[PDB]
RNA sequence: GUGGAAGUCUGUUAGAGUUGGUGUCCUACAAUACCCUCUCGUGAUCUAUGUGUAGGGGUGAAAGGCCCAUCGAGUCCGGCA
RNA sequence: GCGAAAGCCAAGGCCUGUCGGGAGCAACCAACGUUAGGGAAUUCGGCAAGUUAGUCCCGUACCUUCGGAAGAAGGGAUGCC
RNA sequence: GGUCUUAAGGUAGCGUAGUACCUUGCCGCAUCAGUAGCGGCUUGCAUGAAUGGAUUAACCAGAGCUUCACUGUCCCAACGUUGGGCCCGGUGAACUGUACAUUCCAGUGCGGAGUCUGGAGACACCCAGGGGGAAGCGAAGACCCUAUGGA
RNA sequence: CGAGUGGCUUGCUACCUCGAUGUCGGUUCCCUCCAUCCUGCCCGUGCAGAAGCGGGCAAGGGUGAGGUUGUUCGCCUAUUAAAGGAGGUCGUGAGCUGGGUUUAGACCGUCGUGAGACAGGUCGGCUGCUAUCUACUGGGUGUGUAGGUGUCUGACAAGAACGACCGUAUAGUACGAGAGGAACUACGGUUGGUGGCCACUGGUGUACCGGUUGUUCGAGAGAGCACGUGCCGGGUAGCCACGCCACACGGGGUAAGAGCUGAACGCAUCUAAGCUCGAAACCCACUUGGAAAAGAGACACCGCCGAGGUCCCGCGUACAAGACGCGGUCGAUAGACUCGGGGUGUGCGCGUCGAGGUAACGAGACGUUAAGCCCACGAGCACUAACAGACCAA
């Protein structure tokens, strides 16, 4: 993928719990799966800010309930560098589900986005009501 | 750069920047600062800092 | 299914035991192509800063914008090339064949080797050129010393020695080129071989770490869950199968971690200069203040403070060079902190 | 409200026991030990001393358990080389 | 302090749960403290470790042999002067 | 089959059971995915009434499953603490020992060799280590068969 | 239908072992095989493209995470370039596990008159040893080559030291009616692996500073104990990874394959001689070890009455012993002291205030006080200690 712009300390594993931020209807989301990742034996498959990941909905309205979607994570608690050297981190992990062709699903973002995520996921960034 | 905290100067290519849940942002200089700021203490009621001096 | 995973460390670096020089001996050399001149340099590792740096690279989003990067400080004071040596190619390779010596010597060389009181530089330099004419010339090298004396976070005042290879025109050419430096005293600089933007390599031993356990020296895993609480956490499963009825040297074991030559390629030198700009508040740890002829590494160097590294132009360089970055901001904040 | 029952509850009170660690030990401190966890603790309770039941016999809320480190028939000597 | 509980301290006893000296004292092992982010993905199995915790107030489901379930759950309080 | 053996021919219930070989039975629940678990179905290889059936509040260091909480169980390991370990003084055993023995790769051989054959390698001695091999040490195999053996 | 190769399945035999060679599965760690799943390079196509399908060379590297089940196998899920198979006593219990198998307790179904059985199911159920030799990982002492110092050579040896993917430009281009939709090349990044480093972020930090509970020292001050910190907060050095840095291009020779010239065979023919090309593979390039390479190495200088070395002393860039490195007055090597640089968070005492209370008394607040206390770092400084001195040596 297009650089990132930043370094990443991926804070997510599969099977991570976190939040959906948007207006899907979905609540709560569990990490499957890491789009173009492949690890090494015994190592649980980590993501971070800016990767795109199969999810599934935990948490949430019935018909969103249970369905296997894609996302792209775009809040993290584990920190991150910038070029300047200055670490970011957020309040939480989130994430926001996206289609087949990477545009949200939802109408409206909730919280911030890493500017970093904005530059790769465009569409996704033109939703964003806060980018830091 | 200051640090949002206790108002020294952040030493450039260093500290942290923790953005809230609301959007907000605080640069924080260093671990000490943070930590303190995480047990609910108030720069200006701690002596060490600029802020208080 | 027993997934596959690749072996546990390298067996390249083999055997890990402790160096036997701690002066580093670079084993390969720069192709020649410019003119002549040393091909290397060496000094004292101090430690570490950052600096802020305007994104030099053309292919870069970033090219023009600010940077931070780690820096290593190396103390590159003026060294002395106070021999010439030459090779001549014989069925069995290489073969040093003579050596031109000087008259000046720093007033501690004698700390570490016996300086010459009676030598015929003429005589030498005679059957040098007598092997060039006859085309039994291997390369030329130059006999050349440190002077820790001029480094005061450095105790050691004995000169650390090593040889260094010249390569440049032509061979009569670049062995003149030798000649003229040793003759004058062969006292030489970094800038005289390296400019700021380079890429060089640098060799260093190590900091030594004594005997350590398999999961530190080769980073095998611990015992997991269960298997860690039954008196076994720290040591592998086996150390082979039944047959071959012997243990290969190939399984990772404990034994002697550190301290071992180690040659890293493409160091970017972010900047070759002189005093106390890099230096840090309150002095580097362990080691001292700077005030002097200085080098900046872009990163990380082999070996601990006070060490000796050596550098060499990049003998596999990635990239083209992008001279004389610019520095925007040294950081000279307290490292204890 | 009083009353204070209970093979009643909690409890490393005394005292009794032993689920798991498959921890420690395994030429041991110990031919059954050590530590933590765990169970019982007014009753078919626990405990001292005295006393009785003896080997195809005892004793057994029964596991072929126990009857002096040994029991699908004790130990000793004899039959016996 | 509810207490014959813990913890600390007297009276009294002891330094004999009887080999010492040395190395910032390495690997490795026993027993243990602290670990970012993720949070059972580990494993046959949360084994091990941890979480909770004392007291008061509010409040407490299915089911029930009407005894119980029940400290269900969940929520709040707690020092000093 | 619409009686026959041998007296009767399984009723209430329960049911793929700690009993169901087939079997991961089929449907559903739950999970991203559930040979598990629970509910239903059930022709039950080979359930069933004191050889007790069914059911069941309370109880349980009893077996299985799920959830919330939590966490170094794990991703993936790090640093630290105490006692050992290491060096020194003193004290001071045991296991084990046909012989020789610096081995490695192949082969051969009663077909699973440090010792035979052919090569390869190999200067002697010592310290620390984790245990690949000596079909390592410990116990005249408990499994299986045999004995005109025992209990 | 016919001919074979393997020794992964199963069967057969009874050759070895019953004075014992401990099971399955898993785990951990190492080596290998190719009948190739991916990656490289090719050939064909019912090959427009994209992509399929089939075939060839090729073992360098990779082949991962999860749900049921002890399972192997397998079924299933989301990822992936791909998530290949097999050998090593079905590698691996003097390494681990103990779920399964496989003692002694117990239950169910079936069988048996019964004791009891079952190649059925089920709950519980024990894993000894101080390494002699050999093997290997690291560390020493000697001898040999044959006075000393410094610098090298390179026979040999090890490496995967690098593998792979995504994205952008090429380009909505070639191709195609359209739908759809490449490549060469140049770039940016990610992942797995590898080696190193701590300025940054993060962890630790039983140095240190602070808060505070119980108890004891009468109170105060200052302390002990509460397990090797009572508990809680912060955290220097150092060590670390979750942090940061670095890890080619290009040559040479080939395989499959594409061809040139070319005869046997006037022609033709990539082949028979000759030649041009051509794979992640082979060799080199790069890193690491390496004078014990018995042809036991090379150079330079110093010395044989003295070069060098040992003991000794102060110390660590080193370290389990040993080894290694630095300094020793021609000196800043260690400590003291003073600055600097750091940690914590505002000391004792006194003064004011303080809900109240006749008063006594009084938790606490402010000031003095960027205070006090502390530091495994740096500098300055010969104040103390590196003294005195013994010895070997061609
Ligand atoms: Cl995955
Ligand atoms: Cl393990
Ligand atoms: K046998
Ligand atoms: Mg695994
Ligand atoms: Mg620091
Ligand atoms: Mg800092
Ligand atoms: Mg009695
Ligand atoms: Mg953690
Ligand atoms: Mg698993
Ligand atoms: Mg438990
Ligand atoms: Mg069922
Ligand atoms: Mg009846
Ligand atoms: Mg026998
Ligand atoms: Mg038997
Ligand atoms: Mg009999
Ligand atoms: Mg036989
Ligand atoms: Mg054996
Ligand atoms: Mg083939
Ligand atoms: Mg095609
Ligand atoms: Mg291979
Ligand atoms: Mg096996
Ligand atoms: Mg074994
Ligand atoms: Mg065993
Ligand atoms: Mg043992
Ligand atoms: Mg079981
Ligand atoms: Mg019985
Ligand atoms: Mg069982
Ligand atoms: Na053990
Ligand atoms: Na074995
Ligand atoms: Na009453
Ligand atoms: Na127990
Ligand atoms: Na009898
Ligand atoms: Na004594
Ligand atoms: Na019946
Ligand atoms: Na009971
Ligand atoms: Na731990
Ligand atoms: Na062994
Ligand atoms: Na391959
Ligand atoms: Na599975
Ligand atoms: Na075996
Ligand atoms: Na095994
Ligand atoms: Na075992
Ligand atoms: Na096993
Ligand atoms: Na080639
Ligand atoms: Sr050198
Ligand atoms: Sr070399
Ligand atoms: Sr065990
Ligand atoms: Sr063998
Ligand atoms: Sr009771
Ligand atoms: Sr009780
Ligand atoms: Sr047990
Ligand atoms: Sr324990
Ligand atoms: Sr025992
Ligand atoms: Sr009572
Ligand atoms: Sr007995
Ligand atoms: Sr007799
Ligand atoms: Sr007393
Ligand atoms: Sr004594
Ligand atoms: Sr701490
Ligand atoms: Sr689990
Ligand atoms: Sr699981
Ligand atoms: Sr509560
Ligand atoms: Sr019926
Ligand atoms: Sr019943
Ligand atoms: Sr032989
Ligand atoms: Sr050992
Ligand atoms: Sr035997
Ligand atoms: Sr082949
Ligand atoms: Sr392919
Ligand atoms: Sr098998
Ligand atoms: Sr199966
Ligand atoms: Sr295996
Ligand atoms: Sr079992
Ligand atoms: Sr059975
Ligand atoms: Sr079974
Ligand atoms: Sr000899
Ligand atoms: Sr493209
Ligand atoms: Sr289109
Ligand atoms: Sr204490
Ligand atoms: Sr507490
Ligand atoms: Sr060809
Ligand atoms: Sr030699």
């Amino acid at each position: 993928m297009e650089a990132l712009g930043a370094d990443v300390t991926q804070g997510l594993e599969k099977g991570s719990l976190i939040t959906c931020a948007d207006n899907t209807g979905a609540r709560e989301l569990k990490v499957i799966s890491v789009h173009g990742y492949s690890g090494t034996k015994n190592r649980l498959p980590k993501a971070g800010l800016g990767d795109k990941i199969t999810v599934s909905v935990t948490k949430g309205t019935p018909e969103m309930r249970r369905q296997v979607l894609e996302a792209v994570v775009v809040r993290q608690r584990k920190p991150i560098r910038r070029p300047d050297g200055t670490r970011v981190k957020f309040e939480d992990n989130a994430a926001v589900i996206v289609d087949e062709n990477e545009d949200p699903r939802g109408t409206e973002l909730k919280g911030p986005i890493a500017r970093e995520v904005a530059q790769r996921f465009g569409s996704v960034a033109s939703a964003a009501t806060m980018i830091v | 750069r200051e640090c949002d905290y206790c108002g020294t100067d952040i030493e450039p290519g260093t500290g942290t920047m923790f953005v809230h849940k609301d959007g907000a942002t605080t640069h924080f200089c260093s671990s000490k600062c943070e930590n303190n700021a995480d047990l609910g203490r108030e720069a200006r009621n701690l002596e060490w800092t600029d802020t208080a001096r | 299914p027993q997934p596959s995973r690749p072996r546990k460390g390298s067996l390249g670096f083999g055997p890990r035991k402790r160096s036997t020089s701690e002066t580093p001996r670079f084993n390969s050399w720069p192709s020649d192509d410019g003119q002549p001149g040393v091909q290397g340099f060496a000094g004292y590792k101090a430690g570490m800063t950052h600096v802020v740096l305007v994104n030099d690279e053309p292919n870069s989003p970033r090219e023009g914008m600010e940077e931070t990067v780690p820096v290593t400080v190396i103390e590159t004071p003026p060294m002395r090339a106070v021999a010439l040596r030459a090779y001549e190619d014989t069925p069995y390779g290489q073969r040093p064949l003579t050596e031109v010596w000087t008259d000046e010597f720093h007033s501690e060389l004698d700390r570490t080797l016996d300086v010459p009181e009676d030598h015929d530089p003429d005589a030498a330099e005679e059957q040098i050129r007598d092997a060039h004419e006859a085309g039994d010339l291997g390369d030329l090298r130059l006999i050349t010393h440190t002077v820790p004396d001029a480094v005061p976070s450095v105790p050691k005042k004995k000169p650390d020695v090593m040889e260094t290879r010249v390569g440049g025109g032509s061979v009569s050419d670049r062995l003149d080129h030798a000649l003229d430096i040793v003759e004058d005293g062969g006292e030489h600089a970094m800038n005289d071989i390296f400019r700021a933007g380079e890429y060089a390599d640098v060799a260093g031993v190590t900091k030594g770490k004594g005997t350590q356990g398999p999961v530190k020296r080769w980073g095998v895993q611990k015992r997991k869950g269960k298997h860690a609480r039954q008196g076994w956490r720290r040591r592998i499963g086996n150390l082979g199968p039944w047959n071959p009825s012997r243990v290969r040297s190939t399984v990772p074991q404990q034994g002697q971690t550190g301290y071992h030559q180690r040659t890293e390629l493409n160091k970017r030198l972010i900047d070759i200069g002189e005093g106390d700009e890099p230096t840090v508040d309150g002095g580097f740890v362990n080691y001292g203040e700077v005030d002097g002829p200085y080098t900046l590494v872009k990163g990380s160097v082999p070996g601990p403070d006070k060490r000796l590294v050596r550098f060499r132009p990049a003998v596999r360089p990635n990239d083209q060079p992008r001279l004389d970055p610019e520095v925007r901001y040294v950081s000279n904040e307290s490292n204890q902190g």
